[PDB]
Order: structure tokens, then sequence, then C-alpha cells
RNA sequence: ACAGGUUUGGUCCUGGCCUUUCUAUUAAUUCUUAAUAAAAUUACACAUGCAAGUAUCCGCGCCCCGGUGAGAAUGCCCUCCAGAUCUUAAAGAUCAAAAGGAGCAGGUAUCAAGCACACCUAUAACGGUAGCUCAUAACGCCUUGCUCAACCACACCCCCACGGGAAACAGCAGUGAUAAAAAUUAAGCCAUGAACGAAAGUUUGACUAAGUUAUAUUAAUUAGAGUUGGUAAAUCUCGUGCCAGCCACCGCGGUCAUACGAUUAACCCAAAUUAAUAGAUCCACGGCGUAAAGAGUGUUUAAGAAAAAAAAUCACAAUA
């Protein structure tokens, strides 16, 4: 049972930047790192290269990232596991129901 | 760890693999590496002078292969001791060779890597080893009719004691944590010398390596 | 030196026992049991003490280091006396 | 300290070693003792080996492991 | 701190007094919640309050933030294994959401404890060293051992110097 | 510092001022400087008499056996100084430096007494 | 200078100091090239005794001769200091009697 | 910082420089003794002696210790870790290459674009896609050993070292040159450490014990230096007359100087004192009408705020 990784990030969460290459998207994570002098968080992007087999990215999506047992390249370290939010189709995991921001699409008190 | 100013460095492994090249094509042969000056002790390859503890055997003996070479199959078979178990045991402590093949850039043939079967105080083993120390200038060849008075042997048990008392204070603790865990006998412990069974110095070691088992 | 004598006064703080349990049933403070080889007097190995070596292995060793041998002696002294 | 490459040194260039004198009983007594003591000391240090191992075994698959190992998988559910 | 609304916040106390310790199997907690209505006060204060806290006693757990994108404000915990914890707010207060978080996910009182006393070992104080990793420095500042040369000056019967004159003559 | 080879040892390493000195047992790899990087610390020995006339030793004995479970060599103090503890065998050199030391003194002994008369 | 700017641009750190006319170095040896005499600005009005000197790092400075009287010629071996001259502008460095070529003051006799 | 001196005829405000504190090197003046710590110009050229041997021949060891800070923004922390070695019941441990990254990491954007720096299939070819890094600083340039139980790097030079230039002390001591920088061409393996031998044991300029030097601290046997207008503790009598000279900042001297030089007296440190250069420290969680500071204007991208409430305007000289 040896599938480690030799990368310090095992599973992370980043925005999608785009899908030029083929079948690898570009995502942009985002960390929380403390300035030692104003003791304050703030945001820092690093970009990681993510294989995706099916050809499901579209810019603007937050994708859950997987770390790869082995570097396919020096730089695609890690794959795809799932699309947490679709661009545009937001899908509430609460209620399960689709959603546009705040505005329900669908009323989730009528079943039927 | 790296860096993103890494320069392929080439000339490096160029040496490498021309030094390696030349070992091999210049490897020195056994006899120019062995050849001895038996006036000033000093070997003329390595520029190494023998220890004066050495000095008589050399010129009072002959190595394996001076005493190897007469014979018709370069003794396939024989039965070689040599005088440093002579001297010091009373046990017969020989080697039964079984292949042996001289090096060729010798003129009188006085250099070689032999194997045999080895024979340490009575006891043989079941494995061929490639002898060492072949060199030294202490060896001898036992004649065809003495070969049976070296071989038979008569087996002593060994009176050594198979356990001794601890050390003192190792021996305290002992007692300590089994009182304290609740065991209350009183038999006084002991270590068991029957694993830590150690070889004489001038038992030769396996010259190959050992693989994973 | 008078905080030492108790003439001047200073803060003394309350220090807490150091042991937690008090028992002296443990073998690291109470005797145990004389060792067979303690009582009877013998040395606790046998090779502590000196053994006069056969005639013969003295004269296989007299050969082996021929020339540059040196001058043998007895057993030792059991008690060495005072200048 | 020299190194590998460096010329050895012109006047101590003759001699190479002066073992010093053997004292026939007193050399046999003390290679008795060392004989004895490489022996002692060899059961010991397998003894010790032994405690590694059963140490380093508990701390893997020991039973308060595996008790440990359920009670968080349990917790957790 | 002079600048910001809650200046106290942003001071080393403030970030040292949350006690909220994940497991080592957390790494990435996402929390959604909206600048909008009522309901999202609980998990907005959480935000502004608490998110600091859980970041600085968790330096290796990614912490990202979404506004305005799910209705209703939650917190979604991803595990190693690839387990989903979803923690569903929509009108638990400030402190009822640490609460909350502290139990399903954080450490018990006990492995704390435990924890930094197995640490307290490593600093053995029988060692002798530096000041940084070791309380003694040398022998010598223990009382009734022979004092340093440097302070109090040995007797003439132990120096080097007195003993080799007397080997040489 | 990354060395070609070397055998895991415990040693003493030495410390303190000129004249007064001090050892300290600690376990290192052998091609280090005697003062470089080591592993563990295990002991001290105080090589001068105390106003007790006490030379102080401190041995940490579960940590010693451990390293010598692993494969760690000792080197000539270090087994003396176990010896006399007890945790190991008195040394074969220890005894015969004992007994050198009586026929010394014998002979000392004898060397006084034969000008004496 | 809200928080994100003081966040962007870090915290103020002083500079290093700039060198001095003596190049970092406590004192310097030199050559004498010509004994001039250098007056100051007003209100001080004098007739200043200095010296031009070439540095031991092979640059050429204008330098000064602290007290009263003193015997440097041409091509003379001299210690310079770092010290300045209130009065005369440009000039950075003067020569520390006692050493070398220059003596101390001498007293009337 | 508990602050002080200094803008102006004068007050307040804003804003620099400097004083007062501690550490190191060199120099000046001075100097009695002992102990401990430390020993530092130069990656420039080096005379001579020494620094690796051990051992019944094989073998093992031979910048490992030690030395240096040239080079490189090198790195710190951290994940993984082949391989070498030691131990043995072949699975435990020591050291850890290469490779990799949560974060941290000198100055400079008057260095703003680098110019192939990406990826897919199967192959480990071919073919296909046209991408990758970067104003959160890419790509460049300059300076530099370090975050210290220690770490990184170099071993005459050509990043390397087949080769070539060329003929090597950045091992101890010592010499030439050079620099403001000035330890003995010494003793011993007694201790400890390392190499080798089964072992007595041998070698070891690492080290141990000494020699040398106010470089620091202490004790005592030892007394000189600086300063005396103000900030800042302390003086008189003469000489000199914007002259000779003094000052860390403000300033003094132009025939009645507590500031120059000498004398008397005093003050303050003390085997040290003073000066010179570096370093510790020190700017803004402060400001932007009049002071250095809201950029000629609007929209938008990156990015960020929303949290309680509430908000599409309008007689008139917009513009084309
Ligand atoms: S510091 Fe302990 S003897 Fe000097
Ligand atoms: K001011
Ligand atoms: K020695
Ligand atoms: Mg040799
Ligand atoms: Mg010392
Ligand atoms: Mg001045
Ligand atoms: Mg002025
Ligand atoms: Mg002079
Ligand atoms: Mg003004
Ligand atoms: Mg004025
Ligand atoms: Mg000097
Ligand atoms: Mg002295
Ligand atoms: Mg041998
Ligand atoms: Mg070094
Ligand atoms: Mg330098
Ligand atoms: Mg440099
Ligand atoms: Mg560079
Ligand atoms: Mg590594
Ligand atoms: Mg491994
Ligand atoms: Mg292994
Ligand atoms: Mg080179
Ligand atoms: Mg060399
Ligand atoms: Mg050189
Ligand atoms: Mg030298
Ligand atoms: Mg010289
Ligand atoms: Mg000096
Ligand atoms: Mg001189
Ligand atoms: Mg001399
Ligand atoms: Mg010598
Ligand atoms: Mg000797
Ligand atoms: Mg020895
Ligand atoms: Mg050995
Ligand atoms: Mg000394
Ligand atoms: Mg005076
Ligand atoms: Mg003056
Ligand atoms: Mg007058
Ligand atoms: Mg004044
Ligand atoms: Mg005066
Ligand atoms: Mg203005
Ligand atoms: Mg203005
Ligand atoms: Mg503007
Ligand atoms: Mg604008
Ligand atoms: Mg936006
Ligand atoms: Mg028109």
């Amino acid at each position: 049972s040896i599938a480690r990784s030799s990368v310090h990030a095992k599973w992370v969460v980043g925005k999608v930047i785009g899908t030029a290459m083929q079948k690898t998207a570009k995502v942009r994570v985002t960390r929380l790192v403390l300035d030692p002098y104003l003791l304050k968080y703030f945001n820092k992007r690093k970009t990681y290269f993510a294989h995706d087999a099916l050809q499901q990215c579209t810019v603007g999506d937050i994708v859950l990232l997987k770390a790869l047992p082995v570097p396919r390249t020096k730089h695609v370290k890690h794959e795809l596991a799932e699309i947490i939010f679709k661009v545009g189709q937001v899908i509430d995991p609460v209620t399960g129901k689709p959603c546009a921001g705040t505005t329900y699409l669908e009323s989730p008190i009528s079943p039927e | 760890m790296a860096r993103k100013k890494v320069r392929p460095r080439l000339i490096a492994e160029l040496a490498r693999r021309v030094r390696a090249l030349r070992e091999q094509r210049e490897r020195p042969r056994d006899s120019q590496r062995y050849a001895l000056d038996y006036e000033t002790m000093m070997r003329p390859h390595s520029g190494n002078r023998l220890p004066m503890r050495a000095w008589a055997d050399v010129r009072h003996e002959s190595r394996l292969l001076q005493l190897l070479n007469r014979l018709p199959l370069f003794g396939l078979g024989r039965l070689v001791t040599r005088k440093s178990w002579l001297w010091q045991h009373d046990e017969p402590c020989y080697w039964r060779l079984t292949r042996v093949r001289p090096d060729y850039a010798a003129e009188n043939l006085d250099h070689g890597k032999a194997w045999g079967i080895l024979t340490f105080k009575g006891k043989t083993e079941s494995e061929a080893r490639e002898i060492e120390q072949v060199m030294y200038h202490d060896w001898r060849l036992v004649p065809k009719h003495e070969e049976e008075a070296f071989t038979a042997f008569t087996l002593v048990p060994e009176d050594t004691p198979l356990s001794v008392p601890y050390p003192p204070l190792l021996r305290a603790m002992i007692l300590a944590q089994r009182q304290k865990y609740g065991d209350t006998s009183t038999e006084e412990p002991m270590l068991n010398l029957e694993r830590a069974r150690i070889d004489p110095w001038d038992y030769p070691a396996k010259l190959e390596a050992k693989t994973k088992t | 030196k008078a905080r030492d004598h108790g003439l001047l006064r200073y803060h003394i703080p309350q220090v807490e026992p150091r042991d937690l349990d008090f028992s002296t049933t443990h073998g690291a403070v109470s005797s145990t049991p004389p060792a067979p080889t303690l009582v009877s007097g013998d040395p606790w190995y046998p090779w502590y003490s000196w053994k006069q070596p056969p005639e013969r292995e003295l004269s296989r060793l007299r050969r082996l280091y021929q020339g540059r041998l040196r001058e043998e002696s007895g057993p030792p002294p059991e008690l060495m006396p005072e200048v | 300290r020299k190194t590998r490459h460096d010329p050895p040194a012109k006047s101590k260039a003759g001699r190479v070693a002066t073992p010093p004198a053997v004292d026939p009983t007193e050399f046999f007594v003390l290679t008795e003792r060392y004989r004895q003591y490489r022996q002692t000391v060899r059961a010991l240090r397998l003894e010790f080996m032994s405690e590694v191992r059963k140490k380093l075994h508990e701390a893997r698959a020991g039973v308060q492991a595996e008790r440990k190992a359920q009670e968080d998988a349990a917790e957790h559910r | 701190p002079m600048k910001g609304r809650f200046p106290i916040r942003r001071t080393l106390q403030y970030l040292g007094q949350g006690d909220v310790v994940f497991k080592d199997s957390v790494k990435v907690m996402t929390v959604n919640y909206n600048t909008h209505g009522e309901l999202g006060e609980g998990a907005r204060k959480f935000v502004f309050f608490n998110i600091p806290q859980i970041q600085y006693k968790n330096p290796w757990v990614q912490i990202t933030m979404f506004k305005n994108m799910t209705p209703s404000p939650f917190l979604r915990f991803y595990l190693d294994s690839g387990e989903q914890v979803l923690v569903d707010v929509e009108s638990k207060s400030n402190k009822e959401i640490v609460e909350h978080i502290r139990k399903i996910l954080g450490k018990n009182e006990e492995t704390l404890e435990k924890e930094e006393q197995e640490k307290k070992q490593l600093s053995h104080p029988a060692h002798f060293g530096p000041r940084k990793y070791c309380l003694r420095e040398c022998m010598c500042e223990v009382e009734g051992q022979v004092p340093c040369p440097g302070l109090v000056p040995l007797p003439k019967e132990m120096t080097g110097k007195y003993k080799a004159a007397l080997k040489a003559t | 510092r990354a060395y070609r080879g070397g055998h895991l040892t415990i040693r003493l390493a030495l410390g303190g001022c000129t004249n007064r000195p001090f050892y300290r047992i600690v376990a290192a790899h052998s091609k280090c400087p005697r003062d470089g990087r080591f592993v563990e610390q295990l002991g001290s020995y105080d090589p001068l008499p105390n106003s007790h006339g006490e030379k102080l030793v401190a041995l940490n004995f579960d940590r010693i056996r451990h390293w010598i479970g692993c494969g760690a060599h000792l080197s000539k103090p270090v087994e003396k100084l176990l010896g006399l503890s007890g945790f190991y065998p008195l040394h074969p050199m220890m005894i015969t430096n004992a007994e050198r030391l009586r026929r010394k003194r014998a002979r000392e002994v004898l060397l006084a007494s034969q000008k004496t008369d | 200078a809200t928080l994100n700017q003081m966040h962007r641009l870090g915290p103020p750190k002083h500079p290093p100091g700039k060198m001095g006319p003596t190049a970092g170095r406590p004192q310097l040896k030199g050559v004498v090239l010509r004994t001039f005499i250098r007056k100051p600005k007003k209100p001080n009005s004098a007739n200043r005794k200095c010296c031009r000197v070439r540095l031991s790092t092979g640059r050429e400075a204008v330098c000064f001769i602290p007290g009263e009287g003193h015997s440097l010629q041409e091509h003379h071996v001299v210690l310079v200091q770092g010290g300045r001259t209130q009065d005369l502008p440009g000039v950075k460095l003067t020569v520390v009697r006692g050493k070398y070529d220059c003596g101390h003051v001498q007293k009337k006799k």
C-alpha cells in the first residue's frame, strides 16, 4: 500500500484560470499567510496544473485537486478530483437544488 | 535541492567515463602487482615495505602457487596446509582445492587465484570459498601417503559453560523489574552463551559479499 | 550572606514534595539478595582471577615471538603493601 | 592531517614498524580474557537487539495500537 | 494597532487564545457565506473573528473564502481519505460554530495535554551544552564541583605547568 | 555534513577550560569531529574529585542499551567506565593494568627494603 | 497609508551608510605630493596648513595638518585619519601626528 | 529613549544634523604581576622541517580531522530519499545524493517584457495541439557566506578538469610582497578523538600541557591619560592679538580670551585613557487647505469592500 507523494499538499482547492492546453487545466490555489509585521492574513496565489481526462474544465470553476502519486512531468503533479462548483450552474450542497447566487432557481419546498 | 539556474556540467561525467575506462584497460596483473624484492623487503609496485614480523617467513617458505605449479592439473583435489595453522593449532587444518587459474604474465607462473573447501579444526564446510591470503609465503603441501594421517580427526566435545551470570548492576535491574511486576521467583538469571559463538581470528573471512536473503 | 544566616527577610515560595509516592519497597532502595558468587567470596567471573597457563602454550608463544621475547612474570601479589 | 595525494616525508621513509616485546605468560592470559570478554558482550549485544525488536513491534502492531485505532475510527463515525 | 475596526484582533494574544486544533486528517476547509441578510450574521462574524484564530493554530490547513455563491451559508471540510464533512449554519451564532467545529473534528483535551507532555522530555534537564538547548553549559556551574579556572584560579599543584616542571626535574 | 561511510559510536566529548577537563558521554557518527554534531547526549563524566572526593558519572541506561542494540560501537574509555558501573563486565585491559600496578608496587617495596638493609 | 498599502511596500528598512572619504577604513597611509595653505570661510579667517597626498588606494585627496608647525616635505610618508575640519570646505582628512615622517608638535624652546 | 543642543529681532509649528549609552579593529600617549578567553590584512607568490599510517605479506585508512569565505542570492525550514557504512536472527539503525515544495528568504522596475521558456497520444519514435513564466516583480544587473550543538561551498587557474595553462602550504610553524592590521621555523602522544591490528600496541602540528601580545574579564603588587564656554561633571595666572591655533553640533581668537599655547587649581575614567572607522539602535499603525504629499478628468480589468437603513433623474448656459 505504497501510493504516497513527495509534495507538501495532498488536497487543495483552487479556481480554474484557463483550459488552453490539451487535457490539462491551470488552476489558481489561494491560501492565507500571516504578515509578520501587521499580524494580518493576506491571500497568496499559486498556479497549479491539473490533468483533466474528460475535458470538463470551464474557466471560472472551483475544482478540488488530489495529489498525483507519480509526477507526469516537471510541472503537472496534481490530478482533478471533482468539480465543486460549475460556473453558472451551481447546486446547493444542502438542499440539492439549482441556484443562481442568492435566489433559488427551483423552490425546494415544491416537490411536485 | 535544486535551483532555476542549474548549469548542465558535462566534463565531470566525461572524466568519470574515461577514468573508469582507463582502470579497466590498465588493470594491473597479479604477477606485477605482487612482485617483491627479497633484499629490501619493498614492493616495487605499491611502494610498501613488509613488517619485520613477516621477513623470516618470506625467505624460509614458498607461497601457494610456487608449490602448486609442479602438479599435473595444478593440484585439483589435493590437500594444502598453511604454516600459520600448523604452529598454533595441534588439530589439522587444510584446504581441498576445487579449481585454480594462474596468470600467464608471470614467467615462472607463481601467481593466481584459487578456490577450495575449508577444513578448520576438523570442521568441514559444504560450500566452496575462494582462497584468501594466497600470496603469503607460508603455504605447504601434504604428501599422498600422509593425506589420510591428517584427514583422520578425533572429535573432542566442548567444555565451555553454556550460561554465565549477568553483570552485577544489570542483574539487579532484572530482579527489580520482575519483583515490581509481581514475578517473585528467586531463580538466578543466566545469560545464554550459545548464540554468541566466535570464530578464531585466524579463520579466513568470506571474500565474496552477501546478497539480500 | 545575611539572607543565608536569616538576618534579612526574603521571599520563600511554597514548594511541593519532591516525589509523588513515598515507597521504599522497590529494589533500587531495598537490599537485593546476595549473588551465589558473592556469598562464597569467589570473583564474579572465573577469568577475573589469575591462572597459570599450560607449559605447552608458553613454548608455542616463545617460538612464535622468538628474538623479541621479554622476561616473564609469575602470579601477581594478592595484596600491595604501602611504602 | 595529510591527504591522499600529498607525498610522504623523507626522513621517515625507511622504517615500517617496530612491534614491542611480548611477555609469554602475560599475553596468553590477556588473550584468554579477551576471548571470554568479547563473547559475553556479544550475547548482551544480541539481547539488546531483541529488546529493540520487541519495542518496535509493540509500537507498530501492539494490542494498544489496535485499541487506539478502533477508538478514533469509532468516534469519527 | 490604530487602524482597523477591531485592532485588538490583530495582536499575538488574540491569535493565540483561540483553541481549535484540527486532526491530522483535515487538510482543506471551505467556508461560504452571504454578505446580506440577517441569517448570515453568524457566518460573517465567524469569518471576521474566529478564522484568524483557527488558521494560526493550523498553519498547514488551507482556508479559502467564497462570498455570495450559495444562499445558505455552510462550511465544507475535506479529509485526507477523501471524506467530505458538510456543516450547515443558517442561524447559529459566532460561538456556536466554534463549539460545533471543535467537537466534530477538533482534538480532545487529553490528546493535547499528553502531546506537549511527551515534548517536554526532549529538553532533558540532565544534559549539558548551549543555553538555548540546555540549562547548564559546564560542570563548574554545579555547587560542590571544581569551579572554572577563569573565576577562581586553580591551586598550583594541579596546574599542568607545575606538573611538567617536576617531571622534567 | 555528508560522509562516505562511518559507524555509529558512543564516545567521550571533551569540554571545559584548560586544566579542568569535562567529558560528555555522547553518541555521534565516527567521521564527525569530536565536538561536532551528535545524535543524542547520554550522560557526563567529571574527571576531578569534588569536596566529597567523588567522581560523578551519569548514564542513560535505557537509552544506552538502545543504541548498543542497534549496532553502536564503543571506544576504550567508555567500556572501562561502563565496566566500573557494573553494566558491563570488567574490561580485560582494566584488570591487566591493575596487575601491572601490583607487580610494580611490589618491586618498589622490595627495592626500598633492599637499600634499607 | 492604509493596511493594504503598508503590506505591499513592507516595513521600512534603514539604508546602509555611505562610505566616507577613507572608503570605510579607519586609517590610511599616503605619500606627500604638495604642501600648500588653504584659507577658511568667513567669519573665520586664517592660514590653515594643508597638504595633498595620494592614499594607498591610488586616489589623490586633500588633507590637513593639525597642530602648530610642521616639517613635512614632498615625498614623505604620513598617516591620515577620517576627521573633518568645519572651517575648510572639501577637506575631509587629518594627518595623525607622531607616526612615520611627521612627529609631535615641538614645545617652544 | 525620560530626552538634550541648534533655524528666528521674537513666539508657536513642521523638519534635518549632532550630543549622551554599549561592543570590535587599528593608531596615538602610557604601562607592574598573575590567571582565563581570544588571536583577524591578503582565494597574492612561497625556501626549509613536519602534518597517514597500521599490519605476519592480503587488506583497511589516507582534506575523515583540520583550513578558508573565493564563489553563488546563494538559502532557512520541510517532504521524500537511492546509495555507502555499521550490527545481526536480514531487518533495525547512523550519514544522507538526486529530486521535490505549505511558508519564509539582500538591494534595485531608470532591469518590463523573457524568447521556446509548454502540453497530449502512444512511443520512449512519430504525430497532434499553440501554448508557458511575469507589476503579488518574470527575465536582468549590483552587493554578499549563513537563519549557528550547526549548515552551504571551494581545495592553483580555465563554473567541471579527459585535456590545457602550468608546476600549487586557503595543515602547523615560518618567509617575501602587500596592508592602518605583526603568536613559537617549540614539547609530548600522559588524557580524549580518529586510522589499523585478535591482542600487548603504534602513528597522529586534531588535541593536551606550555611560549608570545593590555585585544577582553578578574584579582592584586600598578599610575598615567583626557577634559574644564554651552549641551555636559570642572580653574587661575601669563603669553598671543580674526595672528599662531581650537571644535562632536552651536561657536571662540580682530592688545583686559574661564574656548588658542603654558602655568596653578579642579573634574572624570583608571592599567588603561583619547581619537578614527565600522556595527548595535534609530523613519510612517505618522501625514497629504497653507509645510514634502489627493496625481487634469471619467470608465473598466486585476483586486477588494457590502454586513443597520435607504437612494433612476430632470424649468435654465451640456455636447455634435
Ligand atoms: S566554563 Fe566550566 S571550566 Fe570553564
Ligand atoms: K531636535
Ligand atoms: K594518544
Ligand atoms: Mg600500506
Ligand atoms: Mg579549550
Ligand atoms: Mg577633529
Ligand atoms: Mg560649525
Ligand atoms: Mg612613532
Ligand atoms: Mg525660519
Ligand atoms: Mg540667533
Ligand atoms: Mg597595536
Ligand atoms: Mg599569560
Ligand atoms: Mg591478520
Ligand atoms: Mg570548518
Ligand atoms: Mg575578508
Ligand atoms: Mg566574496
Ligand atoms: Mg552574481
Ligand atoms: Mg536529501
Ligand atoms: Mg534507504
Ligand atoms: Mg537498508
Ligand atoms: Mg578546481
Ligand atoms: Mg594540501
Ligand atoms: Mg595558495
Ligand atoms: Mg599557515
Ligand atoms: Mg613578513
Ligand atoms: Mg591584531
Ligand atoms: Mg613587527
Ligand atoms: Mg624567536
Ligand atoms: Mg612531535
Ligand atoms: Mg613512546
Ligand atoms: Mg593509546
Ligand atoms: Mg579495532
Ligand atoms: Mg596555551
Ligand atoms: Mg594633560
Ligand atoms: Mg584642546
Ligand atoms: Mg591677555
Ligand atoms: Mg569646550
Ligand atoms: Mg588651554
Ligand atoms: Mg505643497
Ligand atoms: Mg500642500
Ligand atoms: Mg487622483
Ligand atoms: Mg485617474
Ligand atoms: Mg469581480
Ligand atoms: Mg462643428
